[PDB]
């Protein structure tokens, strides 16, 4: 016998409730940068909406 | 859910049958976090994997 | 007419961009995100085609 765990989830259907130990950083606004937003990859100038 | 997921933890024990994902990269499980996880854990023969 | 035609024809390019082309998800950043260099090579491949 094996313990069978099937790590079976659910991706980008809500917002987050399950992430690790990933520090938060500053939110920094107006500049060019590789930002990491909610897990997705983005890259530009952040302007307030 | 509702918590914090480390998967460093979940690597150190080097007793696992099968450490395999088919959603994303397995290097990059404490990279991606998720929105709801479902483990679906049980205890059956080994050659059922 | 012509207008119309030229517009159409850069509004079927935009829409190109979301379709999966048999891929696992259409964005790029994702599948950077959750493969490995030796493993998004197919469905990376797949996107470029």
């Amino acid at each position: 016998p094996y313990r069978v765990v099937v790590l079976s989830f659910e991706l980008l259907h809500a917002p987050a409730t399950v992430c690790g130990p990933k520090k938060s950083t500053n939110l920094v606004k107006n500049k060019c940068v590789n930002f990491n937003f909610n897990g997705l990859t983005g890259t530009g100038v952040l302007t307030e909406s | 859910s509702n918590c914090v997921a480390d998967y460093s933890v979940l690597y150190n024990s080097a007793s696992f049958s099968t450490f395999k994902c088919y959603g994303v990269s397995p290097t990059k499980l404490n990279d991606l976090c998720f929105t709801n996880v479902y483990a679906d854990s049980f205890v059956i023969r080994g050659d059922e994997v | 007419d012509v207008v119309n035609q030229n517009a159409q024809a850069l509004n079927t390019l935009v829409k190109q961009l979301s379709s999966n082309f048999g891929a696992i998800s259409s964005v790029l950043n994702d599948i950077l995100s959750r493969l490995d260099p030796p493993e998004a090579e197919v469905q990376i491949d797949r996107l470029i085609t």
